[PDB]
């Protein structure tokens, strides 16, 4: 029966898991489109 | 009436904020340091509720 | 049921940071305004010379 | 010296439009509504509670993380809330009988 | 770039360590990080 308390307490659990993984991938993402506008803009610098 | 002049901030009760320096401070032509290595978030361990998921 | 007091407090210090960027760049605007003659007047003389 | 001032009077241009932004906002179309929400009931235990409010947003030492705190304390707080809450007199009732 | 993409290589490590950084990206949540954050605060007072 705390197992079954466990696996509701779980699911909230693992839904902070996968927003925790979620906000480690927007901060991945934020940092490769941030790498993405440094390649731009040193593409630009070797542009010129 | 006192309450709501209270909560209210003067626009003249400071210099309106004015800033450090007559001009804005001058920087390195490139000074990319992008960093940002975390974005808000952090505070409860992510390796902790990894190994509970498991 | 008062106005936000958070709210206030953000938009009171954005709109002093912003005055205050306002004033300060309007200056420094007036200021090169006011110089820039003197250039033209130099550059005339420098057509003379 | 020409280009170097229409880049100042382009950020100028800027900053006078984020000046703009900064006022008329939406939040702003809140204000003075919730002016009249006030003044709809003026002060008595409105005006006490406030004068308390005041004295601990002083104490604290704070004006934004310490409201975001209390408001996140107060939720986690009510989370928890009205267990069992749906008899309160029948049973007091049928238990002093 | 070379050590924004090292700390990006550190990032999907830890996102493969956690759970898993393709695994994500198909759940939908708002990019903003503020909203992340306060529902991370709200979920994590709802575990305690």
């Amino acid at each position: 029966k705390l197992l079954r308390e466990l696996n509701q307490t779980s699911d909230l659990n693992e839904r902070k898991m996968l927003l925790q993984a979620k906000s480690l991938w927007i901060d991945v993402a934020h940092n490769t489109d941030a790498c993405k506008n440094l390649e731009n803009e040193i593409s630009g610098i070797q542009q010129k | 009436p006192i309450l709501k002049r209270t909560i209210i901030s003067k626009r003249k009760a400071p210099s309106n904020n004015e800033d450090e320096e007559i001009v804005k401070t001058p920087r390195k032509l490139v000074n990319y340091v992008p960093l940002k290595i975390f974005n808000l978030g952090d505070s409860f361990d992510d390796t902790i509720t990894t190994t509970v998921a498991k | 049921q008062l106005l936000p007091y958070v709210k206030v407090k953000d938009h009171k210090e954005k709109l002093n940071i912003y005055k205050e960027e306002y004033e300060r760049a309007k200056a420094n605007l007036r200021a090169i305004l006011k110089d820039k003659k003197p250039f033209a007047n130099t550059k005339k003389t420098l057509e003379n010379q | 010296f020409n280009e170097r001032e229409a880049d100042l009077k382009s950020q100028y241009e800027d900053k006078k439009k984020f000046v703009k932004e900064a006022r008329d906002t939406p939040e702003f179309q809140s204000w003075m509504r919730e002016i009249r929400s006030y003044d709809q009931d003026t002060k008595e235990k409105l005006n006490k509670v406030a004068e308390k409010y005041e004295e601990e947003g002083n104490f604290n030492l704070s004006f934004v993380q310490d409201v975001l705190d209390k408001l996140e304390s107060e939720i986690a707080m009510v989370n928890h809330d009205e267990s069992a809450v749906t008899i309160l007199d029948q049973v007091t009732a049928e238990l002093r009988e | 770039v070379a050590a924004l993409k090292e700390g990006i290589q550190r990032q999907i490590q830890n996102a493969c360590a956690f759970c898993s950084k393709e695994r994500i990206e198909n759940v939908d949540l708002p990019d903003t990080q503020e909203e992340i954050k306060r529902e991370l605060d709200k979920v994590s007072r709802m575990i305690q």
